[PDB]
């Protein structure tokens, strides 16, 4: 009911700054690396695919993971545990009702005891001080999507996909606010499907000129260009399905007009 | 929890009993929610995971303030500010006379500002009902109980198995869209207002279908003129009996013209036309709002 959209939109924005992780942090983890994180996330995408979880639940979980990583050192040994806990919370916050813990435990090939997953959820909560309502790219796209003329669901799919894609690599994408990536995504996806571009609407709503978008664009386009060689694939295989119009099948376009 | 003295139980809701209790160090009175923390079955419940993160962002006079969370190993404690009654109780304790006009248009006003805040923070309450509205002896009244609230950063998909309540539930849900909107909060408030007016639940159904039909008996059954969409809603049936929209002043005699205009916008069938909290606050009916205290 466009009576709130604005207020909200603006709140997202202000939030999205507070609830952000530490750019430079993979660097202080003495025992984990970007790569390992990519592992973990692809892995979540999947787990999400299996329990038919919404995409937001995923976005949330990573958020959690990053922030959480963002003040806790954690051994290669612990991290998937950290994942699960996040995955569990996230669902809890997000989904109409979650999977039961047990499932959560089982999807790690009984590697952690249901107790430790519990002792974890609680630690996470403790570290993110129950601050669970985090802004996601998804949240952003969704508002964004309101301003399509017309709408067109290839785009939508394409964007989400893009979106998810970036979940994967702290790498570059930690450097970028959820709302930007959003942008990047939407417009990458727009261009890609329609050859149209980031609508003045949205520049007006967001104050993001297309220019401002440009650095996060470059990265994202590359990611998309390589997507198919990426070391992790769960996300593609996911946007392969009809429910998404195999968007991910369909060809990146080779240059951006920039 | 060292510094709380439990003083007496004052309710359950949802994974927890509520105590009246007092902080032995400041003397402040508070309401403690104690949560069943089974650290072997389920971990922290999804309600408590909502209520807390949500309330923790909403800070405001007609939202119940959440003071502090004591997170032990086996126990989770939510410390709320403290309010003496609930509107349900009030209205019960007060039907026969009825809640004073003035008090009512005060309450509704405040609930609107509470809700109005909720929505503009992308936050949906879903569980509006006099039991979940607390009043104090200064004539305040505060949205409370956020175990059902959801953030709507993205649209909020319906439960087919709504554990949600009758009585105050938008027709659009009863015909089963796959999303909630702001509107449903309003619809509830709508009905509460009514009830507050007339000392009886406006729409006391006994089943999903009785409930539809009570509404239809009052609002009259809807068409496509009135609610473009209807005929194609999953739970919709050309089976439905035609009732005929009734004069509001039949339903809410005591209400003056301004009141009724407000009500009938509140209860609009089309989620997309039903007035918002923001906008209601600007309605004429609010013009001479004040701030009477209850007879508590
Ligand atoms: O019915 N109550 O919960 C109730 C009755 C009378 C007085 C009450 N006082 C307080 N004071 C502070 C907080 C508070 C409260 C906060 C959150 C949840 C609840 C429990 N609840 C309220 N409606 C349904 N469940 C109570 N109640 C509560």
């Amino acid at each position: 009911v466009p009576d709130y959209h604005e207020d909200i939109h603006t709140y997202l924005r202000e939030m999205e700054v507070k609830c952000k992780p530490k750019v430079g942090y993979m660097k202080k983890q003495p025992d984990i690396t970007n790569s390992m994180r990519a592992i973990l996330v692809d892995w979540l995408v999947e787990v999400g695919e299996e329990y038919k979880l919404q995409n937001e639940t995923l976005h949330l979980a990573v958020n959690y993971i990053d922030r959480f990583l963002s003040s806790m050192s954690v051994l290669r040994g612990k991290l998937q545990l950290v994942g699960t806990a996040a995955m569990l919370l996230a669902s809890k916050f997000e989904e109409i009702y979650p999977p039961e813990v047990a499932e959560f435990v089982y999807i790690t090939d009984d590697t952690y005891t249901k107790k430790q997953v519990l002792r974890m959820e609680h630690l996470v909560l403790k570290v993110l001080t129950f601050d669970l309502a985090a802004p996601t790219v998804n949240q952003f796209l969704t508002q964004y999507f309101l301003h399509q003329q017309p709408a067109n669901c290839k785009v939508e799919s394409l964007a989400m996909f893009l979106g998810e894609l970036s979940l994967i690599d702290a790498d570059p994408y930690l450097k970028y606010l959820p709302s930007v990536i959003a942008g990047a995504a939407f417009h990458l996806a727009l261009y890609t499907v329609t050859g149209q571009s980031w609508p003045e609407s949205l520049i007006r709503k967001t104050g993001y000129t297309l220019e401002s978008l440009k650095p996060c664009l470059m990265d994202l386009h590359q990611t998309y260009l390589k997507a198919p060689q990426h070391a992790q694939q769960s996300i593609r295989e996911k946007y392969k399905n009809s429910k998404y119009h195999g968007v991910s099948l369909l060809n990146p376009p080779e240059t951006l007009n920039l | 929890m060292e510094n709380f003295q439990k003083v007496e139980k004052i309710g359950e809701g949802t994974y927890g009993v509520v105590y009246k209790a007092r902080n032995k160090l400041t003397g402040e009175v508070v309401a403690l929610k104690k949560i069943r923390l089974d650290t072997e079955t389920e971990g922290v419940p999804s309600t408590a995971i909502r209520e807390i993160s949500l309330l923790k962002e909403l800070n405001h006079p007609n939202i119940v303030k959440l003071l502090d969370v004591i997170h032990t190993e086996n126990k989770l404690y939510l410390v709320f500010e403290f309010l003496h009654q609930d509107l349900k109780k009030f209205m019960d304790a007060s039907a026969l006379t009825g809640i004073p006009l003035p008090l009512i248009k005060s309450y509704l006003f405040q609930l609107l500002q509470g809700l109005a805040f909720c929505h503009s923070h992308r936050v949906l309450h879903r569980d509006l009902k006099p039991q979940n509205l607390l009043i104090n002896t200064e004539g305040a009244i505060k949205l409370a109980d956020f175990g059902l609230a959801r953030a709507f950063g993205v649209p909020v998909r319906t439960y087919t198995h709504e554990v949600v309540t009758l009585w105050y539930r938008a027709p659009e849900i009863l015909l089963g869209c796959k999303y909630y909107s702001t509107a449903v909060d309003i619809w509830s408030l709508g009905c509460i207002f009514a009830e507050m007016v007339t000392r009886r639940a406006l729409f006391p159904g006994d089943s999903e279908i009785d409930q539809l039909f009570r509404i239809f008996r009052t609002l009259g059954t809807p068409d496509e003129v009135v609610w473009p969409g209807v005929t194609s809603m999953p739970d919709y049936k050309p089976s439905f009996p035609k009732w005929a929209r009734q004069d509001f002043s039949k339903v809410v005699p005591p209400l003056d013209e301004d009141g009724r205009s407000l009500l009938s916008q509140m209860l609009h069938y089309d989620p997309n036309k039903r007035i918002s909290a923001k906008a209601a606050l600007a309605h004429p009916f609010f013009q001479d709002v004040t701030k009477p205290v209850p007879h508590l």
